[PDB]
């Protein structure tokens, strides 16, 4: 019984966490009342990984909400599934940070870190075997990313033998109109490269393009981006929430998908892509699903895996299919003399099989790739860092709080070194 | 491929060729047997309707363990018995219409482009046709599904399928 | 932010409500727009105070209209709620209406609310608070009802009755409406009529809720929290003579509820809150006969300070402070004594936070007596220095925060004469903490307390002087507080010895290495303000700490000793006196036993071995840079050894601290050789010069890589006087490693370090024209330049990636360090051919695809070109390069960004000498894999080709250079696919549109043959695709080349891989659709149908016929099996 303590910081992180919880509640079979009305034995086979055992068979999530203002904390408490969460799991302040990393990491963040670690320890003590920690947040805000990095560092210092997962979200100009989002994006990346094991990059530019073109939406909002993020998250943790022949361990999965301790960034994808309301279209075969999941269009990141090198790949299918079909497909794809040869799939994919598809779909597939193309994203924000740091724009907001230009130079050097290492390993021999 | 059938022909075969059989093995073998013999079940007079299921005798003698599986995991659907055909270039072409907002008096041109055709080749074709430089030809499209909403094709290394292009769209050329 | 500069936008957004309430996408957009506009003032919402009223009235004239639909009313209430979270309800509700005509319109709206509608929770929240702001009306609820017997058959229910039935229902909900129900009852039961009518009923309901509810059932916990909050609010905002009668039954029930043992943090906090609310109902409010329940309340509130959460500790401290302020002066002493018990030795650090909070709360009111000064103060001195390590984590932040809070509350707890006895121990504590504290919150917490103390009292030594400098913003950077403000504070005699003692005791023995280094660097400067005290008292102290069993303490003490020795040497160097004047024989005697006491305890093993080596190397460097008196003593022979061993065991050091270790060892060796290895002025020891050099040279051949890497930098750090007649050997030994041998294929770091070592050696010896084995002369200058250029073509590619690039970096910084030297001595040595080759190589390494090496190369090029003192001779097109890169524009250029580098590098093609190399370098970027780099390079290349496309001569020379580059890299896998992709792009763009006029051009006639020879017998899929694209783009050239390309395209259509077969046809279709003159209209409807119908991914034998049929249409001879 491996228990994973879930965490969600910032407005975007809290919203993504709530959406993912509400999505998996319908798959596991737990009504929002806090009881299980599911009719499948496989559902309760691994429910303890994300739910606690209370009196009367009531399942309580393991999430820990954290913020610096109360607005979003109040919206989730009154949401469709706002009763399952414990009232004492909501930690918040009043003033917020103000889209400032120094104010959300060193002042208010470090001020509420005590109350947050209180609940973190209270939750960790109620677990038979703790596996790791998960956090959902963004990188274009102050409170969110600041408190996320601070809590990650604290959990690493107090629990060095625990895995860390961060479903960080990369901002984009087409979604936000804030000028200091590059600075906060650079600092969080520097902190994560030092205190993280897994980082699922979820670009906010790829999701917007998908919602605008694929879904054919006139004016997409955060509701068309959060649904996709929650769907991808549910598709990623399909093995960690249900049985499976493949090894569904978090530590072993991270070890196999983290061959490099600085290139631990993973691009996640999922086909078929659906919107809100309309989700029951058709049932795609295994070949079509594999072709769509490995397509740059079904990628949550703005980078294309084809423009790089495949280091590690993890595929997870769910629906009504046998492992033999997936194995034959994956073996014929790499066969250069077959009639189904492609040029965007490596010669080793960790395939998985499941019998519990999501809601509104009969079959689904998820892919996670440690390709080097993600470096492109690291170069997209870096350029912006050069169009501000050189002019010292809005630097009095950071230096006035306590930060030094020595912290900015170190973060820039770390980002440059990461990009250089990625580009260097991209040119390695494929032996 | 034959082993899975053997386990599918016997119900209480817990061991075969000195190898234990698990529920995973039983389910894999039972899903393969249904995936392989679904097509024939339709032709033999099969239908999901519990009152319109009238199968012949030969199909029953050849598959006397196919009716129990029909109830164990339901009957095969129509979308599960269409995986025996390859693809052709004819099935990858997109019929689009070429328009010029600046010159409306021109006729409505129509072309057929592959699905994986990059924007670079389309720009080169348009330059060779209209005799316009490649750097002076901007590209957009409109779909009958999304009317009055123009999109931009600023990236040239991408393909038409990445931009969500489908049969029936219309391209607009400006210079 | 001075004012609200978004009034028009907010007004328009509010007005658009009446025509966006029927939309689902626009509604969310407007909501998200209203949220982001209002969140800008979350840190200072008071600036919005002048606007509140108008926006509130706008949202009110939409929810206060009878033609308003439910959906439109729900958006207005959502907006209203958005304005109450940012300003808060306590301040925003004072402007809401409160007229007697708003009592029934608001209660009737409260009676059409769906409790099961989770989407409309903001509506219910705004409803309850409005109903509560309407219970202030100074009239009886009876006067409003009028006559209840007007409806025969069914009498109407009273307004007060309806409100009691609204509050009881909303106080057991799971949404945020329950919190709005807590604010309603607080203004419903606390009035006269309701007090006499429904107080008993509500109390019975609450006592029933807390008599049946549990902390296990979810709804039970929901019932517990709401009831406790309601009771607390009633006892807070309720009269004391209407409440005291019920205080006896409420506490008796709370005691039986068992809250302390329950596993809920909110329930316990509310319980402590209700216990402190009942506690003050028994006493009389004071303005600065003890029932038995007060003792039980105190016993409960003194057990709420040892809680496991701070949210409950703060509430317990507030309750204790509020209770002590009401009790007589006698029980106050007992309460203080009982609270002081929290600071016992057996109590944990959590109990200390609550104790300090209670002490601060007591001092804020001025209840602590003078007799409690010798004790309480004695505890604070420790709470300010609380910083322990509990396993892998650290604790002591909240303790120091509470200590600073207590210190800030002592400026009003005692008179200036009452606290006059402890202004020497508390001023030293405040200052010391604000200066060395780790956390920034504590530092500014100590800064505010000191400011308040010097403002109210003003008896601290140099209060204004210390406050002006160490202000709120000055203590923001931790580095500034340790190396700058610390010296300013130590300038006075009242903050010198205490600060040094605190630094040497705790900070030196800290668990963090960065903190220890900062403390050592701070002591370095502090020793200047107190040399005698640091040489007679601190040095014995640190010397005894170097013999401690603790590893971190030993490292810190060694660093402190080294820094103090360096400071004493610097200070003595001013008066021109030896360093022995400060340190005594016993002090210099103990500085010669540190390393022999570490090596004899085997303290150089394990994880601490690297730290001990670093500390000892820093100490040796600081001692050698001071000219200590250890010459001739065997101790020197020890130090040297400890260096060599390090260079011999670098692979044992972790990968996160090997570079720093190597650098420190090299620096220590350099400082030692230029101090303890000199026989006479200008000469060196013959025995050591020989043995060290032979050992180092023989070590260079060790198969281990890290050893060679270390010994390279070691050779590159020796002084100049030790290489007066051994340069001809050291240079040869260094060049022997720079060569790539069959065994040293993946050995790149060794050569990277050898190049850097050759740079340093060449810089130290300088140039002397005539002396080969002493200095760089015209005899050993060519060999150096040849060895440096032979490492610029290091494109070694392994499973680690393109590691060779690293070596290339060492070739850009080395070649520079040499050139700049010659120009500053003998510019004649800089030959023309060598300079041209160096410039062309720098140009190629600055037109690469990697972004950090390309940026390094451009900077080196600019530095070599912007050299004017003197100007480097023999510079091809020097003026041209200078005009292309003016000094004014170089000040702001993003070379790392391809967009701000490729358009500036592509212009170099205009120069003939650069045209070739620059293109060979840009081909890798034009045919690499990075998408942004490919796009930028292609755009910059087309921007330059547009200027020479209509020129037969320039275009011809460009094509010739491209083909020469292709031929030179024939069969080269690192240049074949990229150059093929570049050619494909250039052909697709139509740059060579002039050569397509005639037939059989000398360009394509050989380009096609080269492509054929390149793709002859190739299995790579990418190479095959590139070749197919090139052969499908080359069709534009008429003549025999067109027919040969068509024959190749037919040959490739029938390949072993069906994928290639399909891609060839897919590309041939596009090629035919592009160029129409290639095939006539008489056989054009016969090719498209065959390509669309024929399945090129099926049987190859069947596709051979269709493919052969397409050879009889295109007119291509049909090949056969040879
Ligand atoms: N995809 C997505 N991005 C979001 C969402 N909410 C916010 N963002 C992005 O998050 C970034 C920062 O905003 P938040 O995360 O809400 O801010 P915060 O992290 O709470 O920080 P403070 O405002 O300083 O308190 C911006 O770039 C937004 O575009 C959301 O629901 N979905
Ligand atoms: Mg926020």
């Amino acid at each position: 019984m491996r228990e994973i303590v879930h965490i969600q910081a910032g407005q975007c992180g809290n919203q993504i966490g709530a959406k993912f919880w509400e999505v998996i509640s319908d798959e596991h079979g737990i009504d929002p009342t806090g009881t299980y009305h599911g009719d499948s034995d496989l559902q309760l086979d691994r429910i303890s990984v994300y739910y606690n055992e209370a009196t009367g068979g009531k399942y309580v999530p393991r999430a820990i909400l954290v913020d610096l203002e109360p607005g979003t904390m109040d919206s989730v408490r009154s949401g469709p599934f706002g009763q399952i969460f414990r009232p004492d799991n909501f930690v918040f302040g009043q003033s917020g940070a103000g889209n400032n990393w120094a104010k959300g990491h060193y002042t208010e963040g470090a001020e509420l870190v005590d109350s947050v670690l209180d609940v973190v320890r209270k939750e960790a003590e109620s677990c038979d075997c703790l596996q790791g920690f998960q956090l959902t947040h963004s990188l274009g805000g102050g409170t969110g990313s600041g408190m996320g990095t601070l809590l990650i560092s604290k959990i690493r210092e107090e629990y060095p033998d625990r895995i860390m997962n961060t479903f960080s979200v990369v901002p984009s100009p087409k979604v936000s109109d804030t000028v200091v989002e590059p600075y906060n994006a650079t600092l969080s990346v520097h902190q994560l490269v030092e205190n993280t094991d897994e980082t699922y990059c979820i670009d906010n530019e790829a999701l917007y393009d998908i919602c605008f073109r694929t879904l054919k939406l006139t004016t997409p909002t955060y509701g068309d981006l959060n649904h996709l993020v929650s769907a991808t998250m549910s598709g990623v943790t399909t093995c960690l929430r249900f049985p499976g022949q493949l090894n569904a361990d978090l530590r072993k999965l991270a070890v196999n998908m983290v061959p490099f301790p600085r290139l631990h960034f993973f691009m996640p994808g999922f086909a078929p892509l659906t919107s809100r309301g309309s989700q029951q279209y058709r049932a795609l075969t295994v070949p079509e699903l594999t072709q769509q999941v490995f397509d740059a269009k079904n990628m949550m990141a703005a980078c294309d895996p084809r423009h790089g090198r495949y280091l590690t790949v993890a595929a997870v299918f769910r629906g009504r299919m046998s492992m033999k079909e997936v194995d034959e497909q994956m073996l014929n794809v790499q066969n250069k003399n077959s009639s189904y040869f492609v040029e965007w799939i490596p010669n080793n994919v960790k395939t998985a099989v499941c019998d519990i598809p999501p809601r509104g779909l009969k079959m689904a597939v998820t892919f996670i790739g440690n390709s080097t193309a993600i470096q492109e994203l690291f170069k997209r924000i870096s350029e912006q860092f050069t169009a501000m740091f050189r002019r010292k724009a809005f630097l009095h907001w950071y230096t006035g709080e306590g930060m030094d230009e020595m912290e900015f130079t170190e973060a820039e050097s770390n980002m440059n070194d990461l990009v250089s290492e990625y580009q260097q390993y991209q040119d390695a021999t494929a032996e | 491929t034959a082993r899975l059938l053997i386990i599918a022909s016997i119900g209480q075969l817990k061991t075969l060729n000195k190898c234990e059989i698990l529920p995973e093995e039983r389910r894999r073998a039972e899903l393969d047997y249904r995936k392989a013999f679904g097509n024939e079940w339709k032709q033999a007079g099969g239908h999901k309707d519990p009152e319109k299921n009238r199968l012949s005798e030969e199909f029953l003698t050849a598959h006397p363990r196919y009716q129990f599986l029909c109830l164990k995991y339901g009957a095969p659907e129509d979308w599960e018995l269409k995986t025996q055909q390859p693809l052709m270039l004819k099935n990858q072409l997109l019929t689009l219409k070429i328009k010029y907002p600046h010159q409306l008096d021109q006729k409505v041109l129509e072309k057929q482009l592959p699905g994986s055709m990059t924007i670079q080749k389309v720009k080169g074709l348009l330059s060779r046709l209209l005799k316009v430089p490649v750097s002076d030809l901007l590209l957009s499209y409109e779909s009958p599904k999304k009317p009055g909403r123009e999109i931009e094709l600023e990236n040239d290394l991408k393909s038409l399928q990445f931009y969500s292009v489908e049969n029936g769209d219309c391209l607009l050329v400006r210079w | 932010l001075e004012a609200f500069g978004e009034s028009a936008e907010t007004r328009a957004l509010l007005g658009r409500l009446r025509e966006v309430h029927g939309g689902g996408a626009e509604r969310e957009v407007a909501l998200e727009r209203f949220r982001v506009i209002m969140d800008k003032y979350q840190e200072q919402p008071h600036l919005l105070d002048p606007h509140l009223e108008w926006m509130m009235n706008l949202l009110l004239d939409i929810v206060q209209d009878q033609t308003s639909p439910a959906s439109l009313v729900h958006l207005a209430f959502k907006f209203l709620y958005i304005i109450t979270k940012v300003r808060g309800y306590k301040t925003f509700l004072r402007l809401f209406p409160h007229e007697v005509a708003d009592v029934e319109p608001v209660l009737d709206l409260v009676t059409i609310q769906n409790p099961k509608d989770h989407e409309a929770w903001e509506t219910r929240y705004m409803l309850l608070l409005w109903l509560s702001v309407t219970c202030l009306i100074p009239f009886d609820f009876s006067r409003l009802d009028g006559n209840l017997l007007t409806q025969p058959g069914q009498a109407r229910m009273s307004i007060m009755d309806r409100i009691l039935q609204i509050a009881e229902s909303y106080l057991i909900v799971s949404d945020k409406a329950r919190d709005a129900a807590a604010v309603l009852v607080s203004r419903f039961i606390t009035r006269p009529d309701v007090k006499q009518s429904k107080m008993a009923e509500f109390l019975d309901w609450s006592l029933c809720n807390l008599a049946r509810s549990s902390f296990q059932t979810m709804q039970g916990v929901i019932t517990m929290d709401g009831t406790l909050q309601a009771l607390a609010q009633i006892f807070k905002h309720g009269k004391r003579e209407d409440c005291l009668p019920y205080a006896a039954t409420v506490l008796r029930c709370l005691d039986g509820c068992r809250l302390p043992e329950s596993n809920q943090t909110l329930l316990r906090k509310l319980g402590v809150k209700l216990v402190q609310r009942l506690g003050l109902t028994f006493l009389k409010p004071k303005v600065a006969d003890v029932p038995e329940g007060v003792e039980r309340v105190i016993e409960q509130l003194l057990v709420g300070l040892k809680d496991k959460d701070t949210v409950v500790r703060w509430s317990a401290a507030k309750g204790i402070g509020r209770m002590a302020g009401r009790l007589p002066r006698a029980l106050a002493d007992d309460v203080v004594g009982s609270v002081l018990d929290c600071f016992s030795f057996q109590e944990t650090d959590k109990a200390w936070h609550g104790g300090c909070l209670a002490l601060a709360e007591l001092g804020r009111r001025g209840l602590l007596l003078p007799s409690r000064l010798v004790d309480v103060v004695a505890v604070i001195l420790k709470a300010l220095t609380y910083d322990e390590k509990r396993g892998a984590c650290s604790v002591g932040t909240n303790v120091r925060d509470a200590a600073c809070y207590v210190c800030w509350a002592f400026a009003r707890a005692y008179e200036p004469q009452e606290l006059k006895p402890f202004v020497t121990a508390i001023s030293s504590a405040l200052v010391i903490a604000a200066v060395f504290d780790r956390d920034i919150n504590c530092r500014r917490a100590a800064s505010a307390a000191f400011q308040e103390n010097v403002g109210r009292q003003g008896t601290f030594p140099h209060g204004i002087d210390i406050l002006t400098t160490a202000d709120y913003f000055a203590v923001g950077n931790r580095s500034n507080c340790f190396l700058v403000i610390s010296v300013f504070i130590a300038g006075f005699p009242e903050y010198t010895q205490p600060m040094i003692d605190h630094l040497v005791t705790m900070k030196i023995s800290h668990w963090d290495g960065v903190i220890r280094e900062l403390a050592a660097r701070a002591l370095h400067n502090l020793a200047q303000q107190a040399p005698e005290f640091s040489a007679t008292q601190v040095f014995p102290r640190l010397l005894s700490m170097t013999l401690s069993p603790d590893l971190h303490m030993r490292h810190g003490s060694i660093l402190a000793c080294a820094e103090v020795a360096y400071a004493l040497y610097k200070l003595a160097a001013q008066e021109n006196r030896p360093v022995t004047d400060h340190l005594d024989e016993q002090a210099v005697q103990g500085l010669k036993q540190i390393h022999q006491q570490l090596y004899d305890r085997q303290l150089y093993r394990g994880l601490g071995g690297q730290l001990m080596r670093q500390a000892v190397c820093v100490l040796i460097e600081k001692l050698s840079l001071s000219k200590m008196p250890f010459r001739g003593d065997t101790v020197i022979d020890g130090w040297q050894w400890l260096i060599n061993d390090t260079l011999r065991h670098l692979h044992l050091i972790s990968s996160h601290s090997r570079q720093q270790m190597k650098d420190a060892a090299v620096s220590a060796l350099a400082a030692l050789c230029s101090e303890y290895y000199m026989k006479e002025p200008g000469e060196a020891d013959p025995a050591i010069q020989e043995e060290l050099i032979t050992q180092y040279l023989a070590e260079l051949r060790n198969p281990e890589e890290m050893t060679r890497c270390g010994f390279s930098l070691a050779l590159g750090a020796l002084p100049g006087f030790l290489l007066k007649g051994r340069l001809q050997q050291v240079l040869t030994g260094l060049r022997a490693v720079t060569h790539t041998s069959p065994e040293d294929v993946s050995f790149a770091e060794s050569r990277r370090d050898g190049l850097k070592a050759i740079a340093r050696i060449c810089q130290t010896v300088g140039v002397k024209a005539g002396a080969p084995d002493e200095a760089v002369c015209g005899e050993n200058v060519s060999q150096i330049y040849c060895a440096l250029l032979g490492c610029m073509d290091d494109y070694t590619t392994d499973s680690r990636g393109d590691v060779g690039t690293w070596v290339r970096k060492a070739a850009m910084t080395s070649l520079m360090d040499l050139t700049l030297l010659l120009a500053r001595s003998q510019p004649e040595l800089i030959e023309a051919h060598t300079c041209e080759r160096i410039m062309c190589c720098v140009a190629q390494q600055a037109s690469e695809k990697i972004d950090r090496f390309r940026a390094h190369a451009a900077s080196v090029f600019l530095t070599l070109l912007h050299f004017d003192s003197p100007p480097i001779p023999h510079v091809p097109h020097r003026g041209e390069l200078e005009k292309l890169f003016p000094r004014s524009d170089v000040a702001s250029v993003n070379w790392s960004a391809p967009s701000q580098a490729f358009p500036r590098i592509t212009q170099l093609l205009g120069l003939p000498t650069y045209r070739y190399h620059v293109l060979l370098g840009l081909v890798v970027s034009l045919g690499g894999l990075t998408e942004s780099t490919i796009r930028h390079s292609t755009q910059s290349l087309f921007e330059y080709m547009k200027g020479i496309q209509s020129d037969p001569q320039a275009l011809g020379s460009f094509s010739g250079t491209l083909l020469q580059i292709f031929e030179d890299n024939l069969l080269n896998e690192r240049v074949s696919v990229p150059l093929l992709k570049t050619l494909d792009h250039v052909l697709t763009h139509g740059c060579f549109d002039i050569f397509t006029t005639e037939e059989d051009h000398p360009f394509a006639v050989k380009l096609l043959a080269l492509c054929k020879k390149e793709i002859k017998n190739s299995k790579d899929i990418q190479k095959l695709l590139s070749g197919i694209a090139v052969f499908c783009e080359m069709v534009q050239f008429p003549g025999d080349v067109r027919r040969q390309a068509l024959l190749q395209l037919c040959l490739l259509l029938c390949h072993r891989f069906p994928l290639i077969r399909k891609t060839t046809a897919s590309q041939v279709y596009e090629t035919l659709l592009t160029y129409s003159d290639v095939v006539g209209a008489d056989v054009l409807d016969e090719v498209v149908t065959v390509l669309s119908d024929t399945a090129w991914d099926a049987e190859l034998a069947v596709v051979r016929e269709q493919r052969n049929r397409l050879c009889d249409l295109l007119g291509v001879p049909r090949p056969q099996l040879v």
